[PDB]
């Protein structure tokens, strides 16, 4: 069973607010 | 708008509205750092480029993150070289025995032979050391990838070359939650190798089928699904044998000594 993911339905995730304009 | 569009996950409608405001200010230098990184989520990698060379020539501070980019870019599609058995992926730190059948397996799958390709990975995952650790402060009996072309393998992003790390070659691992755009495609890391390196790398941070077969949520890291082919697309995932951590959510990953 080692390293093998269990489920394989899809999962829905926590998004994230990201910057567009910056490059640093 | 366009802003407003990309929130939405309407990458398309995004784009096409950014592209008239670059067309409008052409020299404003941020409209085009948005639209290379928009490019990139969108996987329009020559695309992405060109609107890096630009901002490196209309803002020469920007010039860092335009070299390490662009080899990004360039990184990004060795990557569908090697998982489509193509192309080898070099090794970082002590070779790993059971990599070979791992490898062979990818090209053993584009020849169509996946039952063998299933044995190739059945002994390689085998050989594979359950190395014990914590995700934060939850401890873990082993840890991989759920993409079982890869197992207990990160892809890394190092000094400009793309590489395979086995996960057993990694002491520690610290990411933040992504800040930029181009952090969904790319997370930025600091590595610590069980032979006492430390590096900063960069994770290709989304399955690398995302941008061809997946839809712009995927593109976007919104989710993680498994399609009919059986290959995953959206946001990169860790199981464990207690529980599950999508790239995004990392924080801190260590492994015990062995």
């Amino acid at each position: 069973q080692k390293f093998i993911a269990r489920n394989r339905a899809p999962r829905v995730q926590i998004e994230y607010d990201v910057e567009l304009y910056g490059a640093e | 708008i366009a802003e407003e569009l990309l929130r939405a996950g309407r990458l398309d409608d995004a784009l096409k509205a950014l592209q008239e405001q670059v067309r409008s200010q052409p020299s404003n230098a941020t409209l085009r750092i948005f639209l290379f990184q928009l490019l990139a989520v969108m996987g329009q990698w020559a695309r992405a480029q060109n609107q890096l060379k630009v901002v490196g020539e209309l803002d020469a501070s920007a010039l860092p993150m335009v070299q390490t980019y662009s080899t990004a870019i360039d990184c990004e599609a060795l990557r569908r070289e090697v998982f489509a058995g193509r192309l080898t992926p070099v090794i970082l730190g002590q070779p790993a025995e059971w990599i070979a059948p791992l490898l062979q397996a990818l090209s053993l799958d584009a020849e169509g032979h996946g039952e063998a390709a299933q044995a190739l990975r059945e002994q390689a995952f085998d050989a594979a050391p359950a190395v014990p650790g914590r995700i934060g402060e939850a401890p873990f009996a082993w840890l991989a990838d759920a993409d079982t072309r890869l197992g207990p393998v990160l892809e890394v992003i190092v000094n400009g070359r793309y590489a395979w790390l086995p996960m057993s070659n990694l002491r520690s691992l610290k990411v933040e939650a992504p800040s930029d755009l181009r952090d969904l495609v790319w997370l930025p890391a600091e590595l610590t190798l069980a032979n006492g390196g430390a590096t900063v790398a960069l994770l290709p941070a989304r399955y690398a089928e995302t941008v061809e077969h997946g839809d712009d949520a995927a593109r976007l890291g919104r989710k993680t699904e498994w399609l009919d082919s059986g290959l995953p697309v959206g946001q990169r995932l860790f199981v464990t044998d207690a529980g599950e951590t999508a790239l995004f959510d990392l924080r801190e990953l260590d492994f015990e000594p062995t």
